[PDB]
């Protein structure tokens, strides 16, 4: 099974801080990562898919980018309603999976 | 279109389940019908895609011989299926070989034949032809228990609506 | 570009069986020489191959009409002699 | 609108069967590829289960494998789920999920989610 | 030109046999696949088919000499990759 | 010399009888004989020329075996023949198979043999190789009840001026 | 000189046989496909029959088909017609004609002609 | 059976006048049309060949010409010896078929 | 490199003893095993060098089928062999097909197998292509009674060194 | 340039088998039909032949693997088809 | 420096048995083709057998076939000759000689030789 | 078998003279042609080889030449040490030949 690291677990930043998540796979998934944000009682909302593309009706303060197997969540404008949990998903081979996730605090 | 060896030559084996088509047994017989004054023929492929239900038939006529045709040396059973539905039984005499009404090609291992062959596990699908260099053949390839179900024919005369081997019926 | 808006006909899923280990007695037996190959539909590419498939079954029954072997047909040599006569 | 909406989620005994439902709307649901993800209370996701367009490709999570069977009819187009020999590790929010195959097998559209309690 | 004062080994005259109709079910059988096909001898085409035929029968033998295939040989491709190697 | 598929390559199957050669069974004997050591040979062409006079040869030994080879199931009658000359009896013991004194094969259905199979119809004759595209395919090529004849052999010594298969006899 | 001469022709009644003959002169006659050809009191040319040179192809007008036989003698350059089951439209003047199987399959040796009356 | 349409069944021509006879195939015939000319009580001659030839012997005031399936025989310059009966005859198929004729009088 | 027809083509069939092989019954027979689930694999070539040891071999198990498998009717001897051993006997049983444990064949008349068939003289060996046109094959190629030695093989148990047949012993 | 101390696995000598006579019927028989010639060691050809013929072996038990032909495989147009598909 | 030595000729009755031998020093014996040249007195060199490397190819001159056996020991780096039914003729003077496989098949290494007389 | 025929049987010669030695095949050997020179109670001794290459410690008054069938021995300056009988030996095909020799006196 494909396993998928994701760093930190959580991290602590302020309104307009650039933040840094990171991916990592056990195999090479290629392009086939998405990203998350989920808020407490709500279904999580796709951000980043094809490892760089945006999803329509996302703002462009996130952003992903692939290196290999690394890969790279930013987020370089935080508003006050980016502070939720994050997870990076391989959409490769099957079972999928998720990361830990990353708790975005307000510091 | 570049092409280096024959070995950069593939012919692809494609199921009928793929392409979104019933293949249930009493839907899959309804696609079968005999005839007679067309022989068999086959030719080989080298892959295939892993198919959801195969067949392995063998049903014979009231005299006894079996109605399909016994097959070559060089039939094996499909690679991998997910279900295999053993169709076994007693039916009325019928002549000649049992073709598909699509023109699809009874898939066996690495072998597509017009016909079925008694004793082997085949699946209904296609062959494509794709040419491809070993550069790009990296990146567009990247690098099992059945369930068996088992089926019974009854001799008499078939109904308007009904595959060619009969109304079939599930046992235990 | 492409989406199953369109499609209808085709799952856009599919998976497909392709030292001393060359010699015949040391190799894989006839139920052990396969591997399990992952296509992506990327370009549509799993779509446009079921439907190739589909489309070259009358080609293909036509060409196993017009020839007499009755053991077992070899395609292979047959395209890529067509493909040095075509240039 | 796009839609999935889960129902049949409820409280179960542990050790007995739960069936759970979803019911899209807007798509072609026989052309797509539909999955299952629970999140168990304060932990993170968890793909559990995928079913292919043609019912053909099938996968589990290992830690349901042979317990839990999802299907599909789509003619209804119905996603289903049938839990069996249920947990209390298998508590958990699920949602029926969508995965777009023309978009690298991306998880886009996702349900309200239905809540699962073993007890 | 040509004129049967000359030819004295051959009948200048020649027929030959040569939706869903594609499907082996739904074709012609093995007694209904041959369309009828005449051939003149408008350049002399005609005896020098006959003659070509005559001909050959040396090399063909030859060849089937040659060769261990006891089922049967297949002569197009034999054509084709020559075509293709004498260039 | 053009060449664009292998679909423009015809080998064409003329007779001897189109070359102003006596085709009568006496005649026709004359140029068969037996012997050992050199096996059956087989190649496929792709039509044929309409024959004059074919042959239906089941004649067997004082034993019973049959003389000629028992065919493969790729070997059909001669399509489009005029008369059919059915030879049939009991000829002394000859060892080996029959092939041609001239180095014609024996025509059958798309089959050219080096030798004749029993319980068949070939012709005698020849294979052409001819080249063509389907432009000029379509201006060089423009787009029935047999008789039969029945023959029989008597078991004893051939006479010098014979076929192999001795003296032949019409019958009704 | 080129020639064709016909015999064999007289008065027949109506039901029983009559045998024609040609015998060629000055040309190969056994490298020639040679036809007949009759012509009605007052009436229209009307082709009756071919024989090809190894007398392979051989063919009828379907007026007299299972009535008339041809065949030809390469060795003796003669040409031979038997009409069977004499009709009273089988009164007619019969040539035996030469079609030139290098220009074009033409008729270009005509007869002078029997006459074969049928009363 | 391929079928041949002369036209017309007669005709009244002087000497020297230009004459055009016609002929119509069922079925296309290729260039395997003949032109003969009869006189009473004598074996037919044959005058056009491959639809368009001169048969040796023949004078140069018959012509022939092709189009389709539709051919021409024409004499240009009648002399007091070309009063006689014409038949087209397709020399392709079996069974062989001629026209009707075409009767050319004195006018 | 330079190809004009495939007649230009050589597949030379070289022998082991050439090598420096020893090929003597008790050295060939540890160089083959049985085993199960892989097919026999026939391929042709056109010449082969002149072999110093063949073989012959009809050893049957105590049931009485012939361990090995009974050849195709394309099979022949080897054409030009030294010594002939005869290896001949009864053998306990073995389940599958003799193969060779280097991966060289089994060389037959024009045939190369990856398995040896019963009734035939074969030698190991490998194949070799060349490519050379007529002004150099003229020049790189210028232009017999056997000895039969006779084994008999014992039915038991096999010892750690033994070829797969067993010990064999000589006899007259 | 090459001798003997160097060559270790190989002999370097090497004999070989390869009006109406093409007539089957008049033709030599099945046990006639080969010519012995004779093939020097001048560039040392036959030792690279020997060694061309034990390092093809892998190649061509490969090959054979991946074909489902179970009656004779032909190598000559497998050779030829990929010469013309080479350049 | 590359030797061959003869030994075991002597005197033999005829009608009887002689076994000669070679023993090579300083090339590798099992990678060349060996020969066996008899000079009978005062006559010219007469060659009498070769045998291969591998002991495939092996040769006599006719005078002497199935009376002489040449074989060779490549472990021993020995060559010998069984001499059987010895004749009147076969008194010479019996050298053992190196073919040189990679230099035109030529003889170039001689031994001093050995006398075999059939008195 | 290939025949060996050495030409003459003997030879008269003086000291600084040139000799010419012929050799002929029955058939035709390439250059597979060695020549040997011997001395009464020795081993013979390899010059020539290939028809005209030369051995390792022979000296370059022996040469050999080949055309077609017809081989050549040449001692252009001859040594007293150079009276001796020679000899040519196909290496061709078996059974190998030798000639009947030469045998070279004093003149
Ligand atoms: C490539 O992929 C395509 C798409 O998946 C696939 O197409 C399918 O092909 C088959 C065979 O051609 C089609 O089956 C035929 O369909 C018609 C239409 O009616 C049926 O289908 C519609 C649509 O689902 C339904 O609404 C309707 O109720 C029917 O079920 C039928 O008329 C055909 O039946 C006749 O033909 C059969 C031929 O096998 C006969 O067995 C049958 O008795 C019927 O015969 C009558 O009609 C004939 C018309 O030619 C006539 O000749 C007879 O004399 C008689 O009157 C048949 O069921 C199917 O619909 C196609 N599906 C789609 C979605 O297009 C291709 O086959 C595939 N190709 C390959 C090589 O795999
Ligand atoms: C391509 O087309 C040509 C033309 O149609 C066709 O040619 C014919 O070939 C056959 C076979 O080669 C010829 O038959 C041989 O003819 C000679 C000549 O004499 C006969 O023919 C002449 C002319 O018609 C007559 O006047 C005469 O009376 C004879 O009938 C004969 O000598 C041959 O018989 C000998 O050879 C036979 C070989 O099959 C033996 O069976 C037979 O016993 C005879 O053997 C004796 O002679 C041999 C000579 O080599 C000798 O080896 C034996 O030991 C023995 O002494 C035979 O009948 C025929 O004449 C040709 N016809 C013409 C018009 O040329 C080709 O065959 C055709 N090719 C193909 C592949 O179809
Ligand atoms: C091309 O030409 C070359 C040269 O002639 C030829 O090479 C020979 O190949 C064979 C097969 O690979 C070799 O045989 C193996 O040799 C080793 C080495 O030990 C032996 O040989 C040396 C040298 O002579 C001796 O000193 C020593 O005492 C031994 O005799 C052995 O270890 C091998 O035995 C093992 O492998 C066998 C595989 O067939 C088993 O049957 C056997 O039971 C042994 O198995 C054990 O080892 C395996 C190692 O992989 C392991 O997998 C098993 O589990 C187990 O532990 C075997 O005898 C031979 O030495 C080569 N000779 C030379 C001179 O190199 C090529 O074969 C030839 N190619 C073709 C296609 O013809
Ligand atoms: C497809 O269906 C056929 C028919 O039901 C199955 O055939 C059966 O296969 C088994 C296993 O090969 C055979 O068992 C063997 O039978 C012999 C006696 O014939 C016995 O000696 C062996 O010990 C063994 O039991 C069985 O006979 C055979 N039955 C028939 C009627 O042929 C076949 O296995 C099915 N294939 C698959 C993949 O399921
Ligand atoms: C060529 O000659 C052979 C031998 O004379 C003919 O063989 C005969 O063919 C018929 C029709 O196929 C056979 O009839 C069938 O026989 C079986 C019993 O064997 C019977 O059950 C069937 O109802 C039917 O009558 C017949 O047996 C067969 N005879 C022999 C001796 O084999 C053949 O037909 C001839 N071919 C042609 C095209 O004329
Ligand atoms: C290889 O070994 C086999 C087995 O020892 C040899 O087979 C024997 O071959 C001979 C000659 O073909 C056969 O003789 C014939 O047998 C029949 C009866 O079967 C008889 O009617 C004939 O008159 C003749 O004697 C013999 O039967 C056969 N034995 C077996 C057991 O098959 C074979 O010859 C050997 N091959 C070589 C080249 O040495
Ligand atoms: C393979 O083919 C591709 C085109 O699809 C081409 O770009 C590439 O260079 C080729 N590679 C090789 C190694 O031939
Ligand atoms: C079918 O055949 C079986 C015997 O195998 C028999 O018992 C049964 O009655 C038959 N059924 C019919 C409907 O003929
Ligand atoms: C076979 O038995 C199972 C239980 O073992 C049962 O559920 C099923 O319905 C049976 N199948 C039939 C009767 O076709
Ligand atoms: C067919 O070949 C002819 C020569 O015989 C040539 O003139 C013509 O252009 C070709 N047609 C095609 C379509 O290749
Ligand atoms: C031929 O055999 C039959 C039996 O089939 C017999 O009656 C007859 O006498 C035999 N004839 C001769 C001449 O041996
Ligand atoms: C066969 O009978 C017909 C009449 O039916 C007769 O004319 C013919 O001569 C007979 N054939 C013979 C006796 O060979
Ligand atoms: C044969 O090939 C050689 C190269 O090995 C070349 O020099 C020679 O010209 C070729 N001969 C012919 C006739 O093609
Ligand atoms: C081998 O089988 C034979 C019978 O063929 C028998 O006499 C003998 O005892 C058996 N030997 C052993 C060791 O089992
Ligand atoms: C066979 O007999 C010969 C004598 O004819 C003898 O020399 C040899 O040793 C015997 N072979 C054995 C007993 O294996």
């Amino acid at each position: 099974d494909i396993v998928m690291t994701q760093s930190p677990s959580s991290l602590s930043a302020s309104v307009g801080d650039r933040v840094i998540i990171t991916c990592r796979a056990s195999q090479s998934i290629s392009t086939y990562l998405n990203w998350y944000q989920q808020k407490p009682g709500k279904a999580p909302k796709l951000l980043i898919y094809a490892a760089s593309s945006l999803q329509s009706g996302v703002p462009s303060r996130f952003s992903g980018s692939e290196s290999g197997t690394d890969f790279t969540l930013t987020i370089s404008g935080l508003q006050p309603e980016d502070f939720a949990t994050y997870y990076c998903l391989q959409s490769y081979d099957a079972p999928l999976t998720f990361g830990g996730g990353t708790k975005v605090d307000i510091k | 279109g570049t092409l280096q060896k024959t070995e950069d030559v593939h012919l692809m084996g494609f199921t009928l389940s793929g392409q979104k088509v019933a293949d249930s047994p009493l839907e899959a017989s309804k696609r079968w019908a005999f005839r007679t004054g067309v022989p068999p023929k086959n030719v080989e492929y080298t892959e295939g895609e892993e198919a959801k239900t195969c067949y392995n038939i063998s049903v014979t006529d009231p005299s006894g011989k079996s109605l399909l045709l016994d097959p070559p040396t060089n039939i094996r059973d499909y690679p991998k299926c997910k279900t295999i539905h053993h169709i076994q039984g007693q039916n009325p005499h019928a002549q000649g070989i049992a073709l598909h009404l699509w023109g699809a090609f009874f898939l066996y291992d690495r072998i597509a034949s017009t016909t079925m062959y008694r004793g082997k596990v085949f699946t209904e699908g296609n062959i494509a032809a794709m040419i491809v260099n070993k550069t790009v053949h990296k990146m567009i390839f990247s690098r099992l228990t059945s369930t068996n179900k088992y089926w019974t024919s009854s001799n008499g005369t078939q109904t308007n609506d009904t595959g060619c081997f009969g109304a079939l019926q599930e046992y235990n | 570009a492409y989406s199953g808006e369109n499609e209808n006909d085709c799952d856009a899923e599919l998976r497909i069986w392709s030292g001393l280990s060359w010699i015949p007695f040391f190799g894989p037996g006839i139920e052990g020489l396969y591997t399990a190959v992952l296509i992506k539909n990327q370009n549509n590419l799993v779509c446009r191959l079921r439907r190739l498939a589909n489309q070259t079954a009358k080609s293909l029954e036509l060409l196993l009409r017009v020839t007499t072997e009755e053991r077992t047909f070899s395609l292979i040599n047959r395209i890529a002699i067509d493909f040095l006569l075509t240039r | 609108e796009v839609q999935l909406v889960e129902s049949g989620g409820g409280l179960v005994k542990p050790g007995g069967s739960l069936r759970l439902s979803c019911a899209a709307s807007g798509f072609t649901f026989s052309s797509y590829t539909m999955n299952w993800v629970r999140q168990a209370p304060g932990k993170g996701l968890e793909w559990v289960s995928s079913i292919s367009s043609s019912e053909s490709y099938i996968y589990y999570v290992d830690s349901v494998q042979g317990r839990f069977t999802i299907s599909r009819d789509n003619a209804k187009n119905s996603l289903y789920l049938q839990l069996n020999s249920l947990r209390a590790e298998d508590t958990a929010v699920y949602y029926c999920v969508r995965r777009d195959n023309w978009n690298y097998d991306t998880l886009d559209i996702w349900g309200q989610g239905t809540m699962v309690t073993v007890s």
